């Protein structure tokens, strides 16, 4: 739904 | 009311992930240990700027790019 990228 | 500067002493991993662009990208978490909670960032921050680079309408994807630059310069607005 809400693209969640890890940094 | 305020605009805020987190600075994060890189060693690599930041210890965030961030959601949304192109309404603006937010602060989705902070891992508890990590190098970004440790600086002071928080979930619910909305990234304007890193390291002078104007990320306010940026993509996602840009906003990735722009964090993984090769200390880290977080200017974040709380709404």
């Amino acid at each position: 739904h809400f693209r969640e990228t890890e940094v | 009311g305020s605009v805020e500067e987190i600075r994060l002493p890189r060693a690599g991993p930041l210890g965030l992930s961030i959601v949304g662009g192109s309404p603006g990208v937010f602060i989705s978490k902070v891992l508890p240990r990590g190098l970004a909670a440790r600086s002071g960032l928080r979930v619910g921050d909305r990234i304007l700027a890193v390291n002078g680079q104007d990320v306010r309408d940026a993509t996602h994807q840009e906003a990735v790019s722009a964090l993984l630059r090769p200390e880290l310069s977080l200017l974040v607005r709380r709404d």
